[PDB]
């Protein structure tokens, strides 16, 4: 008798945990990729303007 | 000459003659000129070859966001 009731209570929380975390994870990183990506991009456009002033002045 | 300023004169009128030649002072002559020609050229070697009497203009571009 006792096995199945405790077995279900474990197995359910097992599937519950991953999936609320899986929810959060997909959102957050992916929003966190976006603005990441666009760092990296905009990083260079100023350098090049920046660096250019030095290069042309030389 | 040693009313000492006369030795400045001694030099100076030969500056006066030389500067009151052409190029201002010349008589340095072609031998000077080959010497010039090298270092004036040699300068360009360090230094690039174009608008040393006009303004250089430039260009602005990108490869990719690698």
């Amino acid at each position: 008798q006792l096995e199945e009731v405790k077995q279900a209570s474990i197995k359910q929380i097992q599937d519950a945990i991953d999936m609320e975390k899986s929810q959060q994870a997909l959102v957050q990183k992916r929003h966190y990729l976006f603005d990441v990506q666009r760092n990296n991009i905009a990083m260079a456009l100023e350098v090049t303007y920046r660096e250019r002033l030095h290069r042309v002045y030389r | 000459l040693d009313p000492v300023q006369k030795l400045f004169v001694d030099k100076i009128r030969e500056y006066r003659t030389k500067r009151q030649t052409s190029g201002g002072p010349v008589d340095a002559g072609p031998e000077y000129q080959q010497d010039l020609d090298r270092e004036l050229f040699k300068l360009k070697q360090m230094y690039g070859k174009a608008d040393m009497n006009t303004f250089p203009n430039f260009t602005f571009e990108d490869p990719k966001f690698e």
